[PDB]
RNA sequence: CGUCAAAGCACUUUGCAAAAGCUAACGUAUCUGUUUCUUGCCUUUUACCAGAAACAGCCGUUUGUAAGGUGUGCUAAUUUGACUGUAUAGUUUUUGUAAUCU
């Protein structure tokens, strides 16, 4: 019936081998900042759209001058300009860069990144000190 | 004239044919089971409901009985094997094996001992916490049932011969011999104090035999014409009233057959779709019970 | 089944059985493309009669003339040249002369009932001792 | 198996023992063993009476040791 | 992991981090916009997830395999393909006969040509409906890949040839079948094959390899395929019944 | 061991135990080991007599115990399972 | 031990610590076996309390 | 160490808070980073010293001093599930080896 | 040792080498025969002291005793309705024809 | 506005995990409550640290052993002692939780 | 690994029932349809466009349980569960500082 199956680790570390054109090489999760579900959720929600994502309708289209009045509140009179916010800013923290906050998703805030580096070759032993870590060297304490 | 709500009550259930249906001692519970390897639970007075489902037995149940602590249960399967269901909580306690076929027949002591018979003509005796076969009597023929004297030291065992054997398990001196009938002993039954034997054949006639030390001979007290058996060769039961004045049994022509154990026949009331398979009466009213197999079972007056 | 000239070679003992098996084969062939003269049902028999003649070669050549090798037996159960579960009726007893297996199953019959072949002869009258229509089977009872 | 008895707080400190059959021996503990085996110096030992005879450097069976005790407050 | 439950064939995307990642640099428009509408399509199932719901189980092959009338057996994949396609055939031939329009030519490869001049009569009688149209070009679509395997059986093509052949008839249903015209909602597969052609066709054609035929890499196309299949399998039921 | 654990448990509470010679100590239990060997402060030694006494610190051995009165409230200590490689009553989230 | 796949080694060497596993246990993923290794090697986590 | 355990440290010892330092995720040192044992326990032992420093930058005091050898330093790898110190292993190695 | 598991939270009187008694609620055993009482009376020799929860050394103990026991279905397909008996013109054996 | 229901839907809203019944733990609550009230074994303290550094991991440790009905999840951390959705959502503690 | 207990066991076919309780992948995969709205293209309908809500369908998955099939066993094989599981006369318990009298 083929329902589950157990593979040895040289069968798996082959299988690994031959098939390695056509997996990932991130294992770290980090590199979807801004471009994983949730933002995505959070994108079409605000109708916004990161430039590298997909473009959606607009989910919300109650915005006509039915108030008729700007509300003396974002008025530029009454307002310190440092830097634009970009619509990254308004998709990282949905909640706090803009009104009118509804149906967002949050995403996962930040992972552990991964120090692996697999090895070059085999002849290494698996234990071994990589010359891009930066050396334990800080005489530059005063202890007890 | 009962407690009853309905003077009739027909009961439905079960997937296939029930073989046996036997009253709780107190008179309150009664349990039946049959061909759909499930034993069921029932409620005499009141809404009549099932409270439990004995699941587990991987046979069918030739006969069930009832513990005096009413707490237990003791099966009999066609699978080679005596269960012992605990009614409170509905799990296996044990299972005695140790026949080498079907179990025909089952009864209980007034004492913890249990008696059985099986088509690899032997009859075995077992504790209830033994798991294995204290004495076993082999026979040449197979038998077909049994009972036990609340006394404690006689069983009747009835089989293919057509004569009932009376051993005592103590002596195992067997050389007295309730002769009489012709044809297979389908079911036999102890009187309430435990001195009259009754007896069905399918040889058509239902007879009554005397338990006691000393007969005058001819021990045959009466028979009963008009209860019959069919060609399925079912075993059809017999069964005592509380104050053993009526005598019950069942006959494959859907008729239970009731008389007053002076010869004269009382009740033969239908009401059967199939061969009636067992019959008893509650211990304190004047209930009757029918067994059949066409699935269903009625409550009597 | 079909095997390539590339495919991995069969146990010893199977080059010489392999010309029987191959004219078993052909006229299979043969019965496929013969048509006409029967009902519905009739111009089928000849195909499980040959099934049975095929399988029965086989197990004769295992298990009363001992000529082949448990691994090629098996190889040959497991390449489809000889019905495994047939063989296993035929292992037990009652059943050691079985036609086929729609001569036993009850649910394709109209009351639930196995085929006529299966009766012994002796329990059955002159007149009602006919071909099978499953198959053209002319008695399975093992007694005849 | 076996364990060590913890006693590094009462190493080299005033110590007083109470041996089987109401004996009563004074010391400074210098050492343990797994039996708990003492080791005891410049001593001195109690009598039912009472008076104190110095008895020297002390090695208690540790089977006999009923208790060991320390006055200090 | 070293332990896990064998899922099914065209439940393995096998591309899906190809364009759950960003787009590589440099990449022409088409490429780019590909990446970006399957990125969209993914989105959307994703967004829409439900948790499924219970239920007994029901298999309709189980059901059929009941009954006396079915009976079961092992055949070659591509005997079982031109039996299917035989099959189909002739159920659409008998369906044309029983009505009178045995002017109408339904030739080997699905085509319902008149064999005659037809009047008005004729016209408005032999018109037929959506569902008979779109199981016909199922019917074709399913007799052009047995059609293939079958070239490679003979020995006309070898094994790239039928690999590049397959490719080609996923990715070009819409020019070889004509079977969005009877359900327009096809072209949502249309689309999403041609963005996997573009996908794989630039990930394939680097380097010493270049333009031309070839690329054999089947797979999504055929699960995108095979997913359309699913949700139209119970509508054809329904219109044919 | 499940009593060793218990006397563990007692720790930092006031425990009764009577030695060999049948005298009682009432103090406060400070430590224990597997052997019962223990750690007492502000002991009142009642003799076998009755004469009661006084000490501050002691190192009963455990070979001399007869028993020990443990605080109530102890009654409702958890007793774990323990596994054959297991030296100390813990609670166990492996095999076994 | 855990990780690289040496289901004899590891048996004999828990066998020495009276660590016994099931045998379908050895065949686990990694992480899982390391858990139910340490946890059966280092139990309660005492020497944090 | 990061600028927000500093943080914490700085406000502890400041309220004369005592602290018991435990180095988690010591797994990443095996099966991640795969340092050699030796490698792995200089970044132990520099890891400790960082700490005692961002409390000596408050108070000189010995009372506030984080050392393995003091009991006050635990081992863990919370995900694998143990967290040992010197003395966890020692009483590890007398249960099994006697006295 | 399996019959030792089964006198727990009983209450057993245990005689000593000593000489005194000892009634209380067995918690738990060791394999030296420590036992934990709960609950626990003194004998002497008989005066009554409560005493409360007890660890006894293993060497104490010489015999035991227990004195008192320890302390302390789902559903079904039938369905019953009311009905008659419907007498059949018919006598003759469901086999019999 | 249309929006409006005539007739509310029953909406209870559900802010942390919060079980409805107490868990069975592998020791006794009074025994517990016991050590609170009348013992000196009890330690007040905080695990605090830096960013995804281990500090909830820690707590779980602890829990998994002390409530053996807890199994870890299947794809993340069990993270007990979060409770609140949104910190289930960013993953990330964010309030004090005792 | 060991002791104890009950269950023939391994593979497999079919039926029946169930599958979030503490915020979470029954399925790391992914289609279709209906109703009510808002849109796009629009000469009218089907077929359509793309967003939402509420509902359904189909392709699959897991577990429990019942009855069978095949291969091997009952003159033993395997599986599941439970377990307060180990030595030892040489000081910290079980191979006796006992008897004597009081
Ligand atoms: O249709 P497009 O996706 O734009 O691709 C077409 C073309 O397809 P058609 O034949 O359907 O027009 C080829 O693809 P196949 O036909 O081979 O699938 C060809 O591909 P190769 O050149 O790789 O053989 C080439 O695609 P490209 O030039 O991107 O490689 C070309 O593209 P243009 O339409 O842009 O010419
Ligand atoms: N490899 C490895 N990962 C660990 C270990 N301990 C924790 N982690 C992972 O570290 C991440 C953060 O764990 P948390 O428990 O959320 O850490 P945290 O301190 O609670 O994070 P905050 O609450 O925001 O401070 C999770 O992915 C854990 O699985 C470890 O010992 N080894
Ligand atoms: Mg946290
Ligand atoms: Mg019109
Ligand atoms: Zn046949
Ligand atoms: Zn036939
Ligand atoms: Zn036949």
């Amino acid at each position: 019936t083929y329902r589950r199956w157990k593979l040895n680790l040289p069968q798996m570390a082959n299988l690994h081998r031959l098939g390695y054109q056509l997996l990932s090489d991130l294992r770290d999760d980090n590199y979807f900042y801004l471009f994983n579900d949730n933002s995505f959720f959070t994108a079409k929600a605000l109708n916004v759209a990161i430039p590298g994502g997909p473009k959606f309708e607009p989910l919300y289209k109650d915005e006509a001058p039915e108030m008729e009045d700007w509300n003396e509140f974002n008025d530029i009179y009454k307002l310190i300009i440092r830097h634009p916010i970009k619509t990254e800013y308004r998709i990282a923290f949905p909640y706090l860069y803009n009104s009118r906050a509804r149906s967002v998703a949050l995403s996962e805030y930040h992972q552990p990144s991964n120090v692996f580096v697999p090895p070059e070759d085999p002849d290494l032993p698996a234990f071994f000190w990589d010359p891009i870590i930066n050396p334990i060297t800080s005489r530059q304490l005063t202890l007890h | 004239t009962s407690d009853l709500n309905v003077p009739n009550l027909q009961m439905f259930g079960h997937t296939a044919e029930v073989l046996v249906a036997r009253f709780d001692p107190s008179g309150s519970y009664f349990a039946s089971g049959g061909m759909d390897r499930q034993i069921l639970l029932w409620n005499v007075f009141g809404d009549v409901k099932n409270y439990g489902v004995l699941n587990g037995c991987k046979g069918a149940i030739t006969d069930l009985q009832w513990s005096r602590d009413s707490r237990v249960v003791y099966c009999s399967s066609s699978d080679t094997h005596l269960m012992s269901w605990d009614a409170v909580s509905g799990q296996k306690i044990r299972k005695h094996k140790g026949h080498a076929g079907v179990v025909n027949a089952l009864d209980v002591l007034k004492v913890e001992l249990l008696t059985s018979v099986s088509d690899d003509c032997t009859m075995k005796v077992w504790d209830s916490r033994s798991k294995d076969c204290i004495k076993t009597i082999e026979e040449k023929y197979p038998l077909t049932a049994v009972a036990i004297a609340q006394q404690g030291t006689q069983v009747f065992i009835g089989g293919i011969d057509g004569a009932i054997k009376i051993w005592d398990l103590r002596n195992n001196h067997c050389s007295h011999v309730l002769k009489g009938h012709k044809d297979i002993i389908t079911s036999l039954a102890i009187s309430k104090d435990g001195s009259s034997l009754l007896s069905n054949s399918m040889d058509n006639t239902v007879r009554i035999f005397d338990v006691k030390p000393f007969a005058s001979a001819q021990r045959q007290l009466q028979i009963f014409e008009g209860a019959i058996h069919g060609q399925e060769h079912n075993l059809l039961g017999v069964a005592w009233s509380r104050n053993s004045r009526f005598v019950g049994a069942g006959s494959s022509d859907k008729n239970v057959y009731v008389w007053s154990a002076t010869g004269d026949l009382r009740y033969v009331l239908p009401g059967h779709e199939g061969s009636v398979n067992h019959v008893d009466f509650h211990p304190h009213q004047d209930i009757i019970l029918s067994c059949s197999s066409d699935r269903t079972i009625f409550l009597g007056e | 089944r079909l095997r390539t000239s590339r495919t991995k070679r069969p146990p010893d003992g199977f080059d010489e059985i392999e010309p029987t098996l191959i004219e078993f084969q052909d006229r299979m062939r043969q019965i496929e493309n013969t048509m006409g003269k029967g009902t519905k049902t009739e111009m089928l028999a000849p195909i499980f009669q040959l099934h049975h003649q095929r399988s029965r070669y086989i197990y004769d050549l295992y298990y009363k003339r001992e000529a082949i090798s448990t691994e090629l037996y098996n190889w040959l159960l497991k390449q489809n040249y000889a019905d495994g579960n047939l063989i296993a009726k035929w292992k037990k007893p009652g059943y050691e002369k079985l036609c086929c297996l729609r001569c036993i199953q009850t649910a394709e019959s109209k009351f639930g009932s196995t085929c006529i072949c299966r009766v012994p002869k002796s329990k059955l009258d002159k007149d009602q001792r006919v071909r099978c229509t499953h198959c053209g089977c002319n008695g399975c009872a093992s007694c005849d | 198996k076996a364990g060590a008895p913890d006693l590094k707080k009462y190493l080299d400190r005033q110590v007083f023992v109470q041996l089987n059959g109401s004996r009563k021996v004074y010391g400074v503990l210098r050492g343990y063993d797994i039996f708990l085996n003492i080791v005891l110096e410049d001593s001195i030992e109690e009598k039912v009476d009472g008076e104190k005879v110095k008895i020297g450097s002390v090695a208690i069976r540790g089977n006999s040791v009923i208790m060991i005790e320390t006055l200090d407050k | 992991k070293r332990s896990g439950a064998t899922k099914r064939a065209q439940d393995v995307p096998l591309i899906k981090h190809w364009y759950l990642e960003h787009c590589p640099p440099n990449q022409p428009v088409k490429v780019r916009v590909s990446y970006q509408k399957l990125l969209k399509s993914h989105v959307m199932n994703k967004l829409h997830m439900a948790h499924p719901k219970s239920h007994t189980n029901r298999s309709l092959l189980r059901q059929l395999k009941n009954t006396k009338f079915f009976q079961s057996t092992s055949i070659d994949w591509v005997e079982a393909g031109l039996q299917v396609c035989r099959q189909g055939y002739n159920m659409l031939q008998l369906l044309i006969h029983r009505k009178g329009l045995t002017y109408l030519h339904l030739d080997y490869n699905c085509n319902l040509k008149p064999t005659k001049t037809l009047t008005t009569k004729e016209r408005k009688k032999s018109r037929f409906g959506n569902a008979f149209h779109l199981m016909r070009e199922i019917l074709r679509l399913t007799k052009l890949i047995v059609d293939s395997h079958v070239q490679y059986r003979l020995g006309n093509i070898d094994a790239y040839q039928l690999a590049d052949g397959l490719h080609y008839i996923f990715n070009h249903v819409g020019q070889l079948t004509g079977m969005y015209r009877y359900k327009y909602r096809l072209m949502r597969q249309i689309r999403a094959c041609k963005d996997f052609k573009h996908l794989i066709y630039y990930r394939f054609n680097t380097g010493p390899v270049g333009k031309g035929p070839g690329c054999g890499f089947w797979a999504p196309s055929w699960r995108v395929w095979l997913f359309f299949l699913r949700g139209i399998v119970p509508l054809l039921e329904r219109w044919l019944g | 061991s499940l009593c060793i654990k218990l006397l563990h448990e007692t720790q930092g509470h006031i425990v009764t135990m009577e030695l060999e010679n049948g005298s009682t100590y009432r103090g406060k239990l400070i430590e224990a080991e597997d052997n019962m060997n223990c750690q007492m402060r502000d002991i009142s030694v009642t003799a076998r007599d009755g004469r009661v006494s006084h000490l501050d610190q002691v190192y009963i051995r455990g070979s001399h115990i007869r028993f020990l009165i443990v605080p109530d409230m102890l009654r409702n200590a958890p007793m774990f399972k323990v596994g054959p490689g297991r030296s100390v009553p813990l609670p166990t989230r492996g095999r076994r | 031990l855990t990780i690289s796949d040496e289901a004899e080694k590891l048996k004999k060497h828990l066998s020495s610590f009276q660590i016994y596993l099931k045998p379908k246990d050895y065949l686990l993923d990694p992480k899982p076996l390391l858990q139910l290794i340490c946890a059966s090697f280092f139990g309660f986590p005492v020497g944090f309390v | 160490v990061m600028i927000n355990t500093t943080r914490i440290i700085k406000h502890a010892i400041l309220h004369d808070m005592p602290i018991v330092l435990v180095l988690n995720k010591v797994d990443r040192l095996i099966l991640e980073l795969r340092l050699p044992p030796n490698d792995a326990y200089h970044k132990l032992r520099h890891v400790i010293d960082e700490v005692n420093d961002n409390i000596c930058q408050i108070s000189k005091d010995l009372k506030y001093r984080v050392s393995p050898e003091l009991g006050n330093v635990c081992f863990a790898s919370c995900d694998l599930g143990y967290c040992f110190t010197l003395s966890s292993f020692a009483k590890l190695y007398i249960d099994r080896h006697g006295g | 040792t399996t019959k030792m598991v089964s006198l727990l939270n009983h209450s057993l009187n245990v005689t000593t080498k000593d000489g005194r008694t000892f009634v209380g609620q067995l918690l738990a055993f060791d394999g030296f025969m420590n036992l934990v009482l709960s609950d626990c009376q003194e004998y002497r020799h008989e005066e009554k002291r409560m005493l409360g929860l007890v660890i006894l050394r293993g060497e104490f103990i010489v015999s035991l005793s227990v004195q008192g026991p320890p302390p302390m279905l789902l559903s079904g397909p039938g369905v019953a309705r009311p009905a008659g008996r419907g007498i059949p013109l018919g006598q003759a054996p469901v086999g019999l024809a | 506005p249309l929006s409006q229901p005539i007739i509310e839907p029953i909406r209870h809203k559900r802010i942390a995990i919060e079980t409805t019944n107490v868990p069975d733990t592998v020791y006794k609550k009074e025994f517990l409550f016991g050590l609170l009230t009348g013992t000196d074994d009890v330690r007040s303290f905080i695990v605090a640290g830096h960013l995804h550094h281990g500090k909830s991991a820690l707590l779980d440790l602890l829990v998994y052993y002390t409530h053996p009905d807890t199994k870890p999840p299947k794809r993340r951390s069990l993270r007990y002692t979060d409770t609140h959705y949104l910190e289930r959502e960013r993953v990330m503690s964010i309030k004090s939780t005792p």
